RNA sequence: GCUAGUAGGUGGGGUAACGGCUCACCUAGGCGACGAUCCCUAGCUGGUCUGAGAGGAUGACCAGCCACACUGGAACUGAGA
RNA sequence: CCGCAGAAGAAGCACCGGCUAACUCCGUGCCAGCAGCCGCGGUAAUACGGAGGGUGCAAGCGUUAAUCGGAAUUACUGGGCGUAAAGCGCACGCAGGCGGUUUGUUAAGUCAGAUGUGAAAUCCCCGGGCUCAACCUGGGAACUGCAUCUGAUACUGGCAA
């Protein structure tokens, strides 16, 4: 089981998210399996604020991934 | 590959159990060569098929009794 | 041919019978721009013609390198006295890099970007001895080339 | 502090001259340079290297207004180009904001185009810019303020600047006054401030 | 008893010079004979003859300049006691832009240059340039 | 000289000891007072220097410079040590900085007056 | 110099699993200057700082791992302590 | 971000004998005291104390402690050892280290490529986002490594002759 999640890193009122792939039984900032990309809520469009990896989630997902409210949706605002 | 090291024995007192000497060379990035660095080592034994001082095959392997995860394969020599 | 520049300067001594000389004695050095440059002693019982007469003895020597565009092109290992001489080839973006005598005999031959070191002893009236060793030891593009020229 | 201090005094204590707080009608007409800083200003001391050095970096120090702190900051930025880290060095020095707006003949000076970037006078863009640190980009906009050319001020510090060389690495405009960072300086475009050899010996240390 | 054959090679090379003969002698040996070959192709070394029809000896014949000497940089980087080995990209350009190191590898014995690209590092035996 | 040599017997690189310890390992100390004394001073420099032993509170029984002028030391006064030390005087490896804690600074001092703690007259 | 569950071999038992982990018997070895054992010191690492590099020192915050949870000790539960 | 008066509310600290940038004047007179080091001071103190002036840093400055550097100052890179510190008093010799030369072989060392792997962050290169920078950040490189796989055979080691 591991679990695809935000995990904020950036400075100090400014939000820097960081969809990662985890494990939940372990810290958000801490232990990480491997990342999936980034979500900047900061971006306007004057840089890209995502990475997205569709592919390789994809694959996560049948491994026995798991989504949380923001993640999952954050696939749905980008849509395919 | 089996991991397997050709070392040269250095005692038959007991029956199954035969310490084998073999080195690798280690460097020192300090003193910026290698050297000999021999460490003697407690493999499992068949029985005995070996004197000292006996060039041999040996490869690692499951453990089976205190200190052992090598075995012998077979013994190349009595003297080259 | 000029470029006036002083480097060392200090004084020396003898004992009369019981009075003592203070001879202001020193090191120079007049830059021609390109190299040919030397070093001089002054002697002077006074101060100022104590590089007077230094400026002088340097006419009175020379030693030539060859380089080109401020940046010697082969590195120094050399050593005389107990002043170990280096200078690693910098081709930009380094002024001389130096605070010992071998700041100033480096840059009057014409020498406007080079990095430089010493090890050894500090003591200035032989960090000129960089001067066999940088100056007169040295490897040209064409000094090689006429091994090959063979 | 930003210095901001007895300005032209320290061109008396090195003998050379700068526009900084002088006219173009006192240019030591009524004003006195190098006559004495100091009751001990008229005699000259030889200097050891480290005395050189010393004096040398303060001038190219303050025909920026740049602080030491500020320098360094620079100095790993400049041999963080890949070029000639002296050139880098003195191009970042006229890369400061209040230095570029100035050689557009915006700034009455040097130092008094500065004043305008502590109030909302200059701008990149649309974007207002108060700092006056920032490196501008190859081909910018760096235009002053509608509800800035009204002021007084604006108006007599196009008139100071005018009939000058203005080392064009950069277009100096009057219809919009807002330029073009357009290539960057250079060493043909130092004008005799070629002291790159000095301030790297300081700073390498 | 020999420890170094190959210092025998270089000891009485820059002795020589300093001697002034116009050849030296000292025995040769296989690889030898390939070190003298490098010198001589870039200039470094006049020309070389081998006798080994009776017991083997490098005649390598010494190359002057004029009158001053064309050894600067003699010294032997590697040793029988710290053998060493340089990769293709960690192999260090010796002594000046201009320099010239003996470089044996996998192929051959090279120079610095020649076995750089040639998809190649290896023992660096030496440098005279 | 040898590698093979180092390879059995390392070569060492300092030994780790300061040329003056501090016996507390940190800036600053507090430490009690034991004797204001004024001791004439180590190497003909001929003068008198007012220095006090000073039983530190984490132990070690030391001794420590006084400077300024005036005084308010008593034998148990509890003092602020500025660490480091002078020459021309021998146990002497650290220094009292005054006008810190309940000591108070230097009587009338109007220049360089952080050196021996003090502070700026109001002019 | 050190080491008796000490080191190994047989066969039982135990553990989630291999294993003196533990047990019965048997052998007399095993380990050590290529530094065991013992003593002092110390959380360990990524790394950090410094430094031209090499190296040294260092391991605060940030991350990973290990241990610890009043002190000492023990098991129970449970996928896992 | 807009407006509002009005320079308004917003500079200090250390040092200036030499190292080391930056001097004079008085007070004191080996006393007072200074002091990172070398050293000052016993009556025109460029070194003390105060002042005047100046120099460098600056909302921080200095002082201390502490690390590393400088220091090739314990030297792998990068040292000496005749007399300066520094060759056991001298031999033999086990272990260890090193190994003349020729052919053949092996490919362990080694070199190359291949494949895993070297977490991320930190770091680094280019490039974005915060009015800029600090900071934050994207991709890539580094990740000095390690092992395995497949190749190479000059040297190194192993074996044979």
């Amino acid at each position: 089981m591991v679990t695809i999640r935000l995990a904020r890193h950036g400075a100090k009122k400014r939000p820097f998210y960081q969809v990662v792939v985890a494990d939940s039984r372990n810290a958000r900032n801490g232990r990480f399996i491997e990342r999936v990309g980034f979500f900047n809520p900061i971006a306007s469009e004057k840089e890209e604020g995502t990475r997205l990896d569709l592919d390789r989630i994809a694959h996560w997902v049948g491994q026995g991934a798991t989504i949380s409210d923001r993640v999952a949706a954050l696939i749905k605002e980008v849509n395919k | 590959k089996i991991r397997t090291l050709q070392g040269r024995v250095v005692s038959d007192k007991m029956e199954k159990s035969i310490v084998v000497a073999i080195e690798r060379f280690v460097k020192h990035p300090i003193y910026g060569k290698f050297i000999k660095r021999t460490t003697k080592l407690h493999v499992h034994d068949e029985n005995n098929e070996c004197g000292i001082g006996d060039v041999v095959e040996i490869r690692e392997c499951r453990p089976l009794s205190k200190t052992k995860s090598w075995t012998l394969v077979r013994v190349v020599e009595k003297a080259v | 041919e000029l470029q006036e520049k002083l480097i060392a300067v200090n004084r020396v001594s003898k004992t009369v019978k019981g009075g003592r000389i203070f001879s202001f004695t020193a090191l120079t050095v007049v830059g021609d721009g390109n190299g040919r440059v030397g070093f001089g002693y002054g002697k002077a019982r006074e101060v100022p013609a104590a590089i007077q007469k230094a400026m002088e003895k340097a006419r009175r020597n020379m030693i030539n390198v060859a380089l080109n565009n401020g940046t010697l092109q082969h590195p120094v290992k050399g050593v005389h006295t107990g002043s170990r001489v280096f200078m690693q080839p910098a081709s930009e973006g380094t002024g001389i890099i130096a605070g010992g005598a071998m700041r100033a005999v480096l840059e009057v031959a014409g020498v406007h970007n080079v990095l430089a070191k010493a090890y050894g002893s500090t003591n200035p009236i032989n960090v000129v001895r960089a001067t066999i060793d940088g100056l007169e030891n040295m490897n040209s593009p064409e000094m090689v080339a006429a091994k090959r020229g063979k | 502090a930003r210095y901001l201090g007895p300005k032209l005094k320290l061109s008396r204590r090195e003998g050379t001259d700068l526009f900084l707080k002088s006219g173009v009608r006192a240019i030591d007409t009524k004003c006195k340079i190098e006559q004495a800083p100091g009751q001990h200003g008229a005699r000259k001391p030889r200097l050891s290297d480290y005395g050189v050095q010393l004096r040398e970096k303060q001038k190219v120090r303050r025909i920026y207004g740049v602080l030491e702190r500020q320098f360094r900051n620079y100095y790993k930025e400049a041999a963080r180009l890949k070029g000639n880290t002296g050139e880098n060095l003195l191009a970042l020095l006229e890369g400061r904001l209040d230095n570029v707006v100035y050689r557009m003949g915006f700034g009455a000076t040097r130092a008094e185009a500065r004043q305008l970037v502590s109030h909302k006078a200059i701008m990149v863009n649309g974007r207002v810019v108060n700092i006056a640190s920032y490196q501008v980009s190859p081909n910018d906009v760096v235009s002053i303020r509608e509800k800035a050319k009204k002021q007084s001020r604006v108006k007599a510090a196009l008139e100071l600047a005018e009939q000058r060389e203005k080392p064009t690495w950069l277009e100096v405009d009057a219809g919009k006054m807002e330029g073009t960072f357009k290539r960057k300086p250079e060493r043909s475009d130092l004008s005799a401030d070629i002291n790159e050899h000095l301030i790297v010996e300081l700073y390498s240390k | 008893s020999m420890q170094d054959p190959i210092a025998d090679m270089l000891t009485r090379i820059r002795n020589g010079q300093a001697a002034n003969k116009a050849a030296v002698t000292m025995p040769s040996s296989k690889l030898k004979v390939a070190i003298a070959n490098v010198l001589k192709e870039e200039g470094f070394i006049e020309d070389f003859k081998v006798e080994g029809d009776t017991k083997p000896e490098l005649e390598l014949t010494l190359k002057y300049f004029q009158g001053k000497a064309v050894v600067e940089s003699i010294q032997r980087v590697s040793r029988p006691g710290l053998r060493i080995y340089k990769r293709k990209d960690e192999l260090p350009k010796v002594m000046a832009g201009l320099g010239i190191a003996v470089v044996s590898t996998s192929k051959g014995v090279m120079t610095d240059r020649a076995a750089r690209q040639a998809g190649l590092g290896g023992e660096i035996i030496c440098y005279v340039a | 000289a040898t590698v093979n040599q180092l390879v059995r017997k390392p070569r060492a690189r300092k030994v780790a000891k300061s040329n003056v310890p501090a016996l507390e390992a940190c800036p600053q100390k507090r430490g009690v007072c034991t004797r204001v004394y004024t001791t004439t001073p180590k190497k003909p420099n001929s003068a008198l220097r007012k220095v006090c032993r000073v039983r530190l509170t984490n132990g070690f029984e030391v001794t420590s410079y006084i400077g300024g002028e005036g005084h308010n030391l008593q034998e148990h006064s509890v003092i602020l040590i500025r660490g480091g030390r002078v020459k021309d005087l021998p146990g002497v490896r650290y220094h009292t900085v005054r006008g810190a804690l309940d000591c108070s600074g230097v009587k009338d001092r109007k220049q360089a007056r952080s050196k021996y703690g003090v502070k700026r007259p109001k002019a």
